[PDB]
RNA sequence: AAUAUUUUUGU
RNA sequence: AAAAGGGAUCAAGACAAGUCAUCAUGGCCUAAAUAUUGUGGGCUAUAGACGUGCCACAUUUUCCUAAACAAAGAGAUGCAAAAAUGUGAAUUUUAGCUAAUCUCAAAAAAUAGGAUAAAAAUAUACAAGGAUUGUAGUCUGAAAUUCGACUGCAUGAAUAAG
């Protein structure tokens, strides 16, 4: 965040989240002894201030590529804007289109595919295939 | 049939009706273990409204408590049985307040005036102390000690011939 | 000598004489009620919890003023933080430490 | 009172008068509905 | 001190404008089934299944 | 004094009398009062004779009596006629309202009968 | 179907009314919990207690009540003999 | 792994900043304060939900009735405390969907307020739905200023003598 | 406030009888057992009137009866203080001192 | 029985109930928005009487593997119905004996 | 109490307002200044704190003519949306004086703690040191509390 | 120092 | 600050201790049945007797009124604000939050007042108590009959501290 011009401020150490279990020793009548089990969930928290809105999002895909094994993460990315959201949305179109010109090589399937059908119900339901569940 | 163990089964002169309500609700006025407080002064037709015995403790007459116990103006919560002679303490309050009745009843005017504030701070007693200046110069006075004995369904009460009112009947008299 | 706990007085706040004085003890022991002004915050436990943990605090505080006064609070019991806390409970107990009902046969 | 509590509670079309009772309960009744009575 | 009828004006244009069910009188309109999202496939997904032995 | 042919005493509150009859409870007993202002603590010793009167006749047009016992009877009469689940348990003096007759059914023994006791 | 408000439970059975003077067999049915409707106030009822079927004529007096009301499943429980 | 992040802090991290750009703040139109929240590589459900906040003050186009008015409208999404107008939509399976529906939305808020119809002015604001909060402060009697100390060291005075 | 206390050792007075023995208590446990036999007046007294102060004046007129000598809790000292006098001697008892001596 | 796969998918702890119990969570995915539109039709007081009781004959002729409360999770290690625990699809037991040998991620013995 | 609706029921089975009372419609009359004391007099009127119902119309009453009295253009008014109020106790408090009672001044105190002590239920040096004592731990001059730190403890 | 109630059975 | 406290851990061996009904496994058995599928029923039966629990038998209790003070945990298999409706269970409709943010959510005892007494045994003054049952409803769910949890009205058992 540093190289980056973000000024960070963090970490943060929240609140950590304990969840508990009390099960029996025993797979039997043994019930007067039990033990506790838990899982402590530590976490921080890294807030950013006055920080461009594309350079914040470098700075998220820097983290992700060379992300710590045994972390997870979750950001909350705000952005100001105008008014009329419906119009800049679809002026945007070109623009994208070009960023994405070379980034089509990606996906390629046969000419019509049929195995997707209803292309919107696909996405919906192959989301929860990926996500198990939900 | 059951055959378990079952307990097998197996004084005083109780108490007149009214009395226990009595009992809680009797109001002491001295105590002769107390000390008798010397330069205790007694009250006056005009005491409670000098400025000058403001801070001073001055002693009830001996017939103004037959008045105030007439209209029930004392309370038992309020700690009167540990001393001697019944006194109440001038309060800046007492001055105020006295000072617009005696001139409300001296030119035929009328002042209407809700004590309010917190709890023990002592808005009923400084009705006390405004019995007391009227009893001393002659005034008339008429005091609901309770004002949740005509609310709270608790005496008798009837109906007026075409009219929304309603009296209460065994509380007018008493 | 004005207290405030809270925003409120003492009276307003702890209904119980016994906690009114243990929480300015520090202020009573060394005879100064007369002569600082408290306003405290306290947050969390119960009347007794945060009555003795304002003595505590006052005391601390009253120590910053006039170091001299640790000897007098140390007899006077403001000075020691006391530990002691709510026993977790145990399982096979019906509380921290009540075992249920043993039978014999 | 129990036909006339009926009447109040789920109305009059299943009470039998002279109409969902003559249709709907014998009309998606049909054989071998369940095996073995 | 605000009349009810006056206040249901208000109320249904909220409803014109976040397309909201304008309910006054709290008719059994069976929306409660209509709100509640499914899990199915939340509980389908719960046993394995066969993978690369 | 006297209500519906029933002797009370002066010290007793009419909220308690009137609800000492079968049928009677704090709903009815609260609107009969209320209808000839009578405060909930009036005691029968202060009722006038007139209003005495009013009452004994206000009873007198309501379900206050073994006309209520006899609808409770008729419908415990109606379950055993019919034949069912409920009406047998009624007379076999069990419980009725699906409990573990294990152990603990001694009220259900007591009291469970074709002719209640109300 | 506890509540008043959604009716009652009801089941497919086939009460055919026949012509009269008909003879109609009595309905066997394991559906112990089929409201018993105001349309079927006579016909003649063979209820399902597990094992065997308990005959019933449904009256005036048993509208409301459900069919399985009227066949107990268990016996009653008697001590010696 | 450490000597592996310590080779991409010292020769790759320093060529963030050539492609970094700098912070500029919100002109007089960007109003809307958009928020979206992602998962950094993870599929979780709500990931698609996208929350927008605006000042009502900041719409210079409408007057200060038709401003209350979109007070009303919003409901229990108005804030009185911040003064801040809350909304949040995730009844769409994208994030581009529940940003296209905020939007259109906010047009019809301020269409509507500016709707000559109804003002509603008879309605008063309601806020039962917030809580507010009250914040105690230090009594500002109590500091030690120049002037209290001379006032406390008078009533101090004032004690020795009533006693003498 | 009763001066001892009566400590028996199982079975050595006789038949399975106990041999009491009185023991000197120090202040908290006489002042301890003075005020629970006053508690135990008090709580087989009838009731007396309504308020707060019920339960409050029925242990305050009893500690009135105990100064004044007028009360049942002093027949409950002298019952302790005879059963010491009476059993003064068994502080040296042949059975105290020959508990398993003689093999 | 129709409902049972001819070809076994399961690749966790098979049993003769765990099997039974996986059949009827796929009955349920594929007639839930058409139970669901039953149990609307049979609470929606607006529709004429008849529709109500129609939508109310139609939902009682569902064969039992549609209805969702008979979907009772099991242990996928055992089997077994009573004591699992939604987190981790295991008896009390197995999680218990994963959670100490630390096949179970972040589960920790609890002390203090 | 005779703020609000009282407990008592009419033959319609519909409670009856404290002030229909005719000994309660009287005293309102008198505070409200329809019905005119020739000879004058006062009229007052001390509410309670121990057992006593909460009335939004009293308490909101006392709160503007405290604020007028006081010299402010903005005064408490109703809530727009909160059905707890009553006519008629706002005409009857409209034009009444309020008395606010607080803490009594360090000096009252003393004169008081000095005669509980002249009677020998206060046994302590009355000193300054002494009144700001008892009038902390009373806060800030409580009568009330006064008392129950000094005569109705358990030191004494 | 000279104290002393009774207390069976176990394929 | 301090004379600190608690949790986990707590050996070998014996009890041929418990578990071949979690799992796993040797031998021995069933293989048109000792395997498999559904509907209804049962596991909820009740003479006697035994275990743990709840609650009550009024005077340090319960009841009525009021402007105090917690911690921890829960909500992607969902926790539900505000409002409106109903005596009530609850309903209608969804604001926000997938969370140190939003929501469940409100602490109670207490403190301070107030009401009721021949507060059960002298029957015209039968206390406290809330079991049993009748009836009208609501919620979850194909489904509440065997056999659910709550709500209103009525009914009003034993129970003198064992
Ligand atoms: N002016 C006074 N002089 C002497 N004693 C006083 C005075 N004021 C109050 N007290 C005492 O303080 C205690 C409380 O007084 P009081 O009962 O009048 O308070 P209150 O404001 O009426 O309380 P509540 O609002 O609860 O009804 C009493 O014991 C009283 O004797
Ligand atoms: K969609
Ligand atoms: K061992
Ligand atoms: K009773
Ligand atoms: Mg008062
Ligand atoms: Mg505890
Ligand atoms: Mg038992
Ligand atoms: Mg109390
Ligand atoms: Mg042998
Ligand atoms: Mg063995
Ligand atoms: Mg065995
Ligand atoms: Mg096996
Ligand atoms: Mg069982
Ligand atoms: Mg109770
Ligand atoms: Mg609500
Ligand atoms: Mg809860
Ligand atoms: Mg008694
Ligand atoms: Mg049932
Ligand atoms: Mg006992």
């Amino acid at each position: 965040a540093y190289y980056l011009g973000l000024p960070a401020f963090g970490p943060v150490p929240l609140p950590r989240m304990i969840e508990r279990w009390t099960v029996p020793k025993s797979h039997f009548i043994f019930k007067k002894s039990q033990e506790n089990f838990e899982r402590v969930t530590l976490r921080r928290l890294i807030q950013i201030k006055d920080g461009h809105p594309e350079t914040v999002q470098l700075w998220l895909a820097f983290l992700q590529k060379h992300a710590y094994y045994g972390i997870g993460m979750k950001a909350n990315v705000w952005e100001f804007s105008k008014l009329g959201v419906s119009k800049a949305m679809d002026e945007s179109k070109s623009e994208v289109e070009k960023l994405l010109e070379t980034r089509w090589e990606h996906l390629s399937h046969v000419s019509d595919m049929k195995g997707v059908g209803n292309f919107e119900d696909f996405l919906a339901k192959e989301r929860l295939r990926i996500s198990g569940g939900r | 049939q059951k055959l378990r163990f079952k307990k097998t089964k197996k004084s005083g002169k109780p108490p007149l009706p009214g009395e226990r309500k009595a009992y809680r609700k009797k109001i002491v006025l001295s105590n002769n273990n107390a000390l008798p407080v010397p330069g205790l002064e007694t009250l006056r037709p005009n005491d409670l409204a000098k400025q000058d015995n403001v801070g001073s403790v001055k002693a009830l007459p001996e017939d103004v408590v037959d008045a105030l116990r007439a209209m029930e103006a004392f309370k038992p919560t309020q700690c009167w049985g540990i001393f001697r002679q019944p006194s109440v303490l001038i309060r800046q309050e007492t001055v105020d307040l006295t000072k617009k009745m005696k001139a409300a009843g001296a030119d035929g005017k009328t002042i209407r005036m809700v004590i309010e504030g917190n709890r023990v701070t002592g808005k009923s007693l400084l009705l006390l102390q405004a019995m007391t200046h009227a009893f001393m110069n002659d005034w008339v006075v008429l005091h609901i000690p309770e004002a949740q004995e005509l609310t709270t369904a608790v005496t008798e009460y009837a109906p007026i011939e075409n009219s929304p009112l309603w009296t209460q009947p065994t509380y007018t008299l008493k | 000598g004005e207290v405030l706990v809270n925003g409120k007085t003492l009276a307003e706040y702890f209904g119980r004489v016994h906690d009114r004085e243990s929480a300015v003890w520090a202020l009573r022991a060394t005879n100064r009620i007369d002569k600082y002004n408290v306003w405290v915050k306290v947050e969390g436990g119960g009347t007794t919890g945060q009555a003795e943990a304002i003595t505590l605090a006052i005391a601390k505080a009253l120590l910053a003023h006039e170091p001299a006064l640790k000897p007098a609070l140390r007899r006077a019991g403001c000075v020691t933080r006391d530990p002691r806390k709510v026993e977790r409970k145990k399982h096979g107990h019906v509380k921290a430490r009540k075992m249920p009902t043993w039978v014999k046969r | 009172g129990k036909l006339a509590a009926f009447r109040e509670r789920y109305g009059r079309g299943w009470d039998l008068d002279a109409d969902s009772l003559t249709d709907l309960i014998s009309g998606y009744a049909t054989e071998n509905m369940n095996p073995g009575l | 001190s605000v009349p009810r009828a006056r206040l249901l004006q208000l109320v249904k244009a909220r409803c014109e404008l976040f397309s909201t069910t304008f309910n006054p009188e709290g008719i059994r309109t069976g929306n409660k089934i209509l709100r509640q999202r499914l899990k199915g496939p939340a509980l389908a997904t719960y046993y394995p299944r066969k993978n690369v032995g | 004094v006297f209500i519906l042919g029933v002797n009370f005493n002066e010290h007793k509150l009419v909220q308690k009398a009137l609800e000492s009859f079968y049928g009677l409870g704090q709903q009815a007993s609260a609107r009969i009062l209320a209808k000839y202002s009578i405060h909930p603590r009036a005691k029968m010793g202060t009722l006038p004779p007139k209003i005495v009167t009013a009452l004994t006749a206000e009873l007198s047009t309501m379900t206050i009596e073994n006309d209520a016992r006899r609808l409770v009877l008729d419908n415990i009469k109606r379950l055993r006629d019919m034949g069912t689940y409920r009406g047998r348990r009624h007379a076999m003096g069990l419980p009725v309202r699906g409990q573990q007759t294990r152990n603990q059914i001694a009220n259900a023994r007591k009291l469970n009968k074709i002719e209640r006791h109300g | 179907k506890r509540s008043v408000w959604k009716g009652p439970h009801i089941v497919p059975l086939p009460i055919q009314r026949p012509e009269p003077g008909k003879k109609i067999a009595p309905i066997r049915t394991q559906a112990r919990s089929a409201t018993i409707l105001p349309n079927f106030v006579g016909l003649k009822f063979q209820v399902h207690n597990g094992k065997d079927y308990i005959d019933l004529t449904v009256t005036e007096e048993m509208v409301g009540h459900k069919l399985g009301e009227f066949s107990a499943t268990r016996k009653p429980f008697i001590w010696g003999k | 792994e450490f000597r592996e992040y310590a080779r991409i802090a010292v020769w790759e991290m320093p060529l963030l900043s050539k492609y970094a750009k700098p912070f500029v703040p919100p002109t007089s139109e960007e109003v809307l304060r958009f928020r979206y929240t992602t998962y950094m590589g993870e599929f979780h459900p709500a990931d698609r939900k996208v929350v927008v906040e605006f000042c009502p003050k900041d719409l210079r186009d409408l007057s200060e009735v038709q401003q209350r008015k979109l007070m009303k409208l919003a409901g229990p999404r108005y804030n009185p405390e911040k003064d801040i107008i809350k909304m949040s939509c995730e009844k769409f399976e994208h994030q581009a969907q529940n940003k296209r529906y905020l939007g259109d939305l906010i047009e019809k808020m301020i269409a509507a307020a500016k709707d000559p119809k109804d003002t509603f002015e008879d309605i008063p604001l309601d806020t039962r739905h917030h809580t507010f909060t009250k914040k105690i402060s230090f009594p500002k009697e109590w500091l030690l200023t120049e002037e209290r100390k001379k006032e406390l060291e008078a009533a101090r005075q004032q004690a020795l003598l009533k006693d003498a | 406030a009763p001066l001892i206390k009566m400590r028996g050792y199982k079975g050595l007075a006789g038949g399975g009888r106990s041999l009491e023995v009185p023991q000197p208590i120090p202040a908290r446990q006489r002042r301890s057992t003075a005020f629970k036999w006053i508690l135990d007046v008090v709580n087989k007294k009838p009731s007396k009137g309504s308020g707060r102060t019920m339960f409050a004046h029925r242990v305050a007129e009893e500690i009135v009866a105990v100064v004044e000598g007028r009360s049942s809790v002093w027949d409950k000292r002298m019952l302790i203080h005879k059963l010491g006098t009476a059993n003064r001697a068994n502080l040296n008892s042949p059975a105290l001192q020959l508990k398993g001596k003689r093999f | 029985s129709m409902f049972r796969a001819k070809k076994l998918d399961l690749g966790c702890f098979t049993n003769v109930r765990v099997l039974r119990d996986h059949s009827k969570r796929k009955a349920f995915l594929e007639a839930e928005p058409e139970r669901q539109a039953l149990r609307y039709v049979i609470r929606n007081t607006t529709l004429p009487a008849r529709t109500r009781a129609v939508a109310q004959l139609q939902l009682t002729q569902m064969h039992a593997y549609t209805r969702p409360t008979q979907i009772r999770n099991r242990c996928i290690l055992g089997g077994k119905s009573r004591g699992i625990l939604r987190d981790f699809k295991m008896t009390r037991y197995n999680f218990r004996m994963n959670a100490l040998m630390g096949n179970i991620p972040g589960v920790k013995k609890a002390s203090w | 109490h005779i703020m609000k609706v009282s407990d008592y029921r009419n033959p319609a089975f519909e409670l009856i307002h404290s002030h229909d009372l005719a000994l309660v419609k009287l005293f309102t009359d008198c505070l409200s200044g329809a019905t005119v004391m020739p000879n004058g007099g006062a009229v007052l009127g001390a509410t309670t704190r121990g057992n006593s119902p909460r009335s939004a119309s009293m308490e909101l009453a006392i709160a503007q003519r405290e604020a007028e009295k006081a010299g402010e253009k903005e005064v408490p008014q109703r809530d727009p949306y909160s059905k707890k109020y009553d006519d008629r106790v706002e005409a009857v408090m409209k034009s009444v004086e309020i008395l606010r009672l607080k803490g009594v001044s360090k000096t009252e105190a003393r004169g008081l703690l000095e005669y509980w002590a002249a009677s020998g239920m206060l046994k302590k040096r009355v000193d300054e040191s002494m009144v700001s004592e008892k009038w902390t731990l009373s806060g800030n001059g409580v009568v009330g509390e006064m008392e129950r730190a000094s005569l109705l403890t358990m030191k004494a």
